[PDB]
């Protein structure tokens, strides 16, 4: 069902058949320092490091800096030959296709895709924003958001540091910000708008206050419009020129554009001095540790077999199938927290949602910021207990037998599972390394593996050529067409990273309808952060909606930017926008702590290479590092895995053994371990001058929303002793019924004399208690009078404590404050009858017991709401003992119901609004009469279904 | 008045 798209092919420039071996570190500096290609590769990728090498060769480098210089150069050398991952001048990106025969050979021609370093560029514009503010115009940073008397940002920048900063919401912030909320406004008019309702006396302060917003990036200048998303030398230069009267910046900038254009046609090896010129003209303007990024594209076209295509599609299905066993994620627990705080009827402003003092904070696994109240880890279930026994069983036998682990064993388990549920997953990107074993070509799955973010691996390369833009457009038009069916507005999050070093990762082309920007601005239609509201589907699924247009939103980050790095709210918007189950493969999770893991394989694919964990503590005086790794039967060629990258080593090469001894002694310092992986021969598959290249590939594969905007706390919260008084009475479950018999009616009698009315509820969490809510006109006097009854229940050890709490009304659930109040009259009437029903259930002269009263009362409710019309009653029911009727309390309840029923008719409530509200009112009756119990509430409806049919 | 402040504040990252 998964179809393998045309893929990206990534390969080295240099060829590993030309790799030289080495025995000494000085020998490596000697060779490398007259290797024309290497030094251009080094000067471009790692300027600072390249200069340290110069410094050493000149004798100017301090001794303590030398081991690091030696190791970094050796590792960078290995990499320019052995590591195909695409990065400027080491390796190149091309497009590959599926045909009838494999074509592992590159006829194409290599070209340099060249951007400015993005940290350099932004750091310049920020310098222009302060120097030239009086000649610029400004807009509001979408990152800003009001919160009480403060203005916050979803993240912070200028303090070149790591600390968050917020400002006061002043009258002057209000004027300035609302004035710039939708367009750009000239410095002078911003200043004018302030003085025009303060006085010209204040023009000093206005300018200062305005400048301080600009330093702290509460405002964005027009130099930043499209500056990170679609940069144009024309548009940029003409605004700088318009700004720069003393020609300080234009001309060097024109020279830089020239020198880069000249650099574009030079070969790889020959441009060292042209590059030196670029760095020189750019370092004069403003210094930065990097000045240029290059992505090398080719126009070659690698081909794969029809069998190969089938092998990959087979692998995609197996991997996607395992997500079938992900029953409860960290985000599911968050959905539950959501529903407990908000119910299902509210939509919540996203910045209110994630507030840990006023909302529910974040998913347990979010760290920006981590929750600042304590909470223990929730239950998750990413695989079953049966699955885990199989995996451990598979693990134990493979180690006992010196075998690999064939995941094939469970392929028929996972494809079989849940053939009923319609799989959510739209597609996959997979990352694969090409190698060989026993002269046969094999695929090896990257340790990154892949993801379900379609177009993520190609978005960076989209703009660099038309063929690439076409490619990317195809990949994401399978998502955009489906968004269009479902009437969902897609939306790219476009942002300056919080740590601006990472600013070159964020690049992609905007293929969506709208844009959500932060610390930048574009020309697209843009969503306001504080217009995003979160709710819950008919299927208890998180969705996002723009409160100004009522559009439903899905958000995208079509790049390889680490998603766990974001501010919680942005990470959340991203995560609710795809299908939350791909991610945690069971073998990764279950085998994680073993220090030897066999190779994992699946249908000739190497899912995961053999993996070791070597421990610092094990290198002993009776044991060096080389018989340690020999005591663990480490192959003669292996990788040491650092993080992002890995370093090739051989036991035969003594330099490789020095790097390892270095590695092992660093970890003996922290008292942890290093990670070794087995080596695959990977050099002579793809080729060029019939010389191999190291290669890898990236294959892609292919309602009636009600809900109401949440009501403010000012309107929903009822404060103690104003209109209501609300007590939590901490009474055990076994004694609540006794309290409801022998104490509550003395409390009801009291509040009656004072002309009021009360309703109660049973609630656990934290500990079990009864929520007593009294509405009455002299509440301090009613508190006084019932305090005697409560003391009596403390003495008899039925209640331990009480609190007086804020009554948070459920306005949205019960239909607005009008139908809410009528619901509350139903609550209080239901509460008057309960002690009498309990006394009938308790008396044995009766021989009616608790389940008889429950179906009966439930029967009378339905007879009230639908006015004895049995056919309507069964309408409601399909979709989910005479003296109580002549009881005076029940007559009062029956009026309370007629009155709610009338107002719902008056205000034209859609009918499912009425069905949900009657379900709620019957739900809290059951709470009151019997347990806080799940589903035994629901099976009452089933038997009432039977009794009503019989009336006919 | 002095609602031109700004009041920038920045933050980092018992009993018994």
């Amino acid at each position: 069902s998964f179809k393998a798209q045309p893929f990206l092919v990534r390969n080295t420039i240099l060829c590993p058949n030309d790799k030289r071996s080495f025995t000494e570190y000085t020998q490596v500096i000697e060779t490398v320092s007259k290797n024309k290609v290497f030094l251009e590769q080094l000067l471009l990728a790692n300027p600072k490091l390249y200069d340290v090498m110069q410094k050493y060769n000149a004798g100017l480098l301090k001794k303590k800096r030398v081991k690091k210089l030696f190791e970094s150069i050796y590792k960078y050398y290995k990499r320019s030959y052995l590591r195909s991952t695409p990065f400027g001048l080491f390796s190149e990106t091309s497009i590959g296709v599926f045909s009838k025969s494999s074509q592992y050979k590159l006829m194409g021609k290599t070209t340099k895709g060249i951007r400015l370093d993005t940290q350099w560029l932004i750091r310049l514009v920020h310098k222009m924003e302060v120097d030239f503010s009086k000649k610029l115009s400004f807009t509001r940073n979408n990152a800003n958001y009001k919160f009480g008397d403060r203005v916050f940002q979803v993240y912070t920048i200028n303090s070149s540091e790591l600390e968050e900063c917020n400002i006061k919401y002043t009258n002057v912030y209000q004027i300035i910000s609302e004035f710039c909320e939708n367009d750009y406004q000239k410095y002078e008019d911003i200043c004018e708008t302030v003085t025009l309702c303060y006085g010209d006396e204040y023009r000093e302060l206005s300018e200062q206050y305005l400048g301080s917003l600009i330093v702290n990036h509460y405002l964005i200048s027009n130099l930043q419009k499209d500056l990170l998303s679609d940069f144009s030398w024309n548009t940029f230069l003409t605004k700088v020129e318009a700004i720069d009267e003393d020609k300080k910046y234009i001309i060097p900038l024109k020279k830089v554009q020239k020198f880069i254009q000249e650099y574009s046609e030079i070969e790889i090896g020959e441009g060292i001095e042209k590059l030196k010129e670029i760095y020189q003209e750019m370092s004069q303007i403003l210094e930065n540790d990097n000045y240029i990024q290059i992505d090398l594209i080719s126009d070659s076209e690698i081909n794969f077999d029809v069998k190969q295509k089938q092998q990959l599609e087979h692998l995609a299905e197996f991997l996607g199938n395992t997500t079938k066993s992900v029953r409860r994620t960290y985000l599911d627990d968050y959905k539950d927290k959501f529903i407990e705080k908000y119910g299902v009827d509210q939509e919540v402003q996203i910045t209110e949602l994630f507030d840990s003092t006023f909302g529910i904070g974040a998913p347990y696994n979010y760290n920006h910021p981590r929750n600042d109240f304590y909470e223990s880890e929730p239950s998750t279930l990413y695989y079953s207990e049966e699955e885990r026994e199989k995996y451990l069983s598979m693990y134990v036998e493979a180690v006992k037998n010196h075998n690999v682990i064939n995941l094939d064993d469970l392929e028929s388990h996972y494809q079989k599972m849940d053939l009923e549920k319609k799989s959510e997953l739209q597609g996959l990107e997979l990352f694969l390394n090409l190698a060989k074993e026993y002269e046969k070509d094999i695929f090896i799955l990257g340790d990154i593996v892949g993801n379900n973010n379609l177009g993520g691996a190609s978005g960076r390369f989209s703009a660099l050529s038309p063929e690439l833009t076409s490619y990317h457009r195809t990949i994401v038009d399978s998502v955009e067409r489906e968004n269009e069916n479902k009437e969902i507005t897609s939306c790219e999050i476009v942002f300056l990273p919080e740590n601006i070093r990472h600013a070159n990762v964020m690049h992609t082309s905007i293929m969506r309808r709208k844009v959500l920007p932060f610390f930048t601005s574009t020309s697209h239609n843009e969503v306001l952060l504080t217009n995003i509201y979160i709710g819950i589907d008919e299927k208890e699924k998180f969705y996002a909606r723009d409160i100004s247009t009522q559009e439903v939103l899905k958000f995208y980050i079509t790049s390889m930017y680490n998603k766990t790095l974001f501010s919680n709210e942005l990470r959340f918007l991203y995560e609710i926008s795809l299908d939350d189950k791909f991610g945690n493969l069971p073998w990764e999770l279950i085998y994680r702590d073993f220090d030897y893991i066999p190779r994992l394989v699946f249908d000739e694919i190497v899912i995961s290479p053999a993996k070791w964990k070597i421990w610092g503590r094990d290198v002993n005086s009776k044991m060096t590092i080389r018989e340690l790794i020999q005591s663990k039967e480490i192959p003669k060629e292996f990788y040491i895995v650092n993080g992002d990258n890995k370093v090739y080593l051989s036991q035969k090469n003594p330099l490789d053994m020095e790097i390892l001894e270095s590695a092992i002694k660093k970890s003996s310092k922290r008292k942890d371990f290093i990670e070794l992986q087995e080596y695959f021969e990977d050099e002579n598959i793809i080729n060029k001058g019939e010389k191999g290249r190291v290669a890898d590939v990236v294959v892609p594969f292919i309602r009636a929303f009600i809900r109401e905007k949440r009501v403010s706390v000012e309107r929903r919260e009822k404060l103690p002793f104003n209109e209501w008084l609300y007590l939590k009475l901490y009474i055990s479950i076994n004694r609540q019924n006794e309290f409801l018999l022998s104490y509550l009616p003395d409390i009801q009698k009291i509040v009656a004399n004072l002309g009021g009315n009360l309703f109660f509820l049973r609630y656990t969490d934290p500990k079990p208690h009864i929520r007593l809510r009294i509405k009455c006109s002299d509440l301090f006097l009613a508190y006084g009078s019932i305090l005697e009854i409560l003391k009596r229940s403390r003495k008899n050890r039925i209640m331990s404590t009480f609190d007086i709490s804020i009554y948070d009304q459920e306005v949205e659930r019960y239909g607005g404050f009008d139908t809410l109040e009528l619901s509350e009259a139903i609550f209080c009437a239901d509460s008057k009858i309960i002690p009498n029903l309990l006394t009938l259930i308790k008396d044995t002269n009766n021989d009616w017991k608790v389940d008889d009263v429950s179906i009966l009362v439930n029967y009378l409710y339905l007879k009230c709401f639908f006015q004895n019309d049995n056919k309507k009653i069964l309408n409601f029911l399909n979709l989910v003992g005479d003296q109580i009727f002549y009881d005076k309390n029940f007559k009062e309840l029956k009026h309370a119901i007629k009155n709610l029923f009338l107002k719902m008719i008056a205000q034209d409530f859609e009918l499912q609004k009425v069905y949900s509200i009657i379900d709620s009112i019957i739900h809290v009756h059951n709470n009151r009469l019997i347990g806080i119990e799940r589903d035994k509430e629901k099976l009452i409806y089933y038997t009432l279904q039977r009794l009503f049919v019989s009336e006919e | 008045t002095k609602d031109f402040n700004l009041d920038l504040v920045c933050v980092s990252k018992t009993x018994i």
